């Protein structure tokens, strides 16, 4: 198998936000190019 | 270092060809999907190691938390004697093995934070100037950064069974493929802003 090793151990902020996007309000924009 | 899709043994394989006595990668969990390992090569031989993914915070179940997968790795990678084992013999993160890139374009930066990216389209950018980014918070996952007084909106990229897709929109075999759909098709956030990529801001040193 894999070998997991067993480890010896325990011895103001500003991010980006994301958005989503919109099925419909693309699906429909673009349904308005091809017209 | 991240490899995206590849397995421990396949890990050791590119450490035992490709890498020397100090090289490493990281990669997704295969028995705890969510999770990250750690596979790193000493003495000829290959080491890995459980990296917890809480949602939270990252950590080598136990030891220092970190925010970010690579804000971990690179810890360890300055700080060379915090990784050790119960035997006591130390597992040091030298080299990091780098896999291929997704795609070739200028219009991606690869390794770039959401706040290097909103400098870099605010300083020299305009309206629809975009890049393509790897995504911190989801590994794996990349990002789409565009300029829409300049706020840019940036969109994850959810890679999947080696595919891409923006918002389970549509399916493309490749970033560039994804890239160009939009380009000709742009998309909407929730406000409603429309984002119109016309223009890519292309690397500096390629």
């Amino acid at each position: 198998q894999v070998e997991y090793l067993d480890l010896d151990l325990d011895s103001a902020d500003e991010r980006v936000d994301y958005v989503v996007v919109d099925q419909q309000k693309t699906l429909a924009l673009k349904s308005t190019r091809e017209a | 270092w991240f490899h995206p899709n590849i397995t421990g043994v396949e890990a050791e394989n590119l450490l035992l060809t490709r890498g020397v006595d100090g090289s490493f990668l990281a990669r997704p969990s295969k028995s705890n999907p969510g999770d990250f390992t750690l596979s790193v090569r000493r003495n000829g031989a290959v080491t890995h190691i459980k990296i917890q993914n809480t949602g939270d915070y990252y950590d080598l179940y136990g030891g220092e938390k970190f925010a970010t997968l690579a804000e971990l790795v690179q810890y360890y990678m300055e700080h060379h004697g915090q990784l050790k084992e119960k035997n006591g013999d130390v597992i040091e993160l030298k080299y990091p093995l780098n896999c291929a890139d997704p795609t070739s374009e200028r219009w991606f930066h690869g390794h770039l934070s959401g706040k290097e990216a909103e400098k870099l389209l605010t300083e020299k950018g305009k309206h629809g100037s975009f890049l393509v980014r790897e995504s911190q918070s989801h590994p794996g996952d990349f990002v789409l950064s565009v300029r829409t007084k300049s706020k840019v909106t940036h969109v994850m990229i959810r890679c999947q069974e080696l595919k891409y897709d923006v918002g389970g929109g549509e399916r493309f075999d490749s970033l560039t493929d994804l890239v160009e759909h939009y380009k000709k098709n742009p998309m909407v956030e929730t406000l409603g802003t429309v984002l119109q990529l016309k223009q890519p801001l292309n690397t500096t040193r390629i």
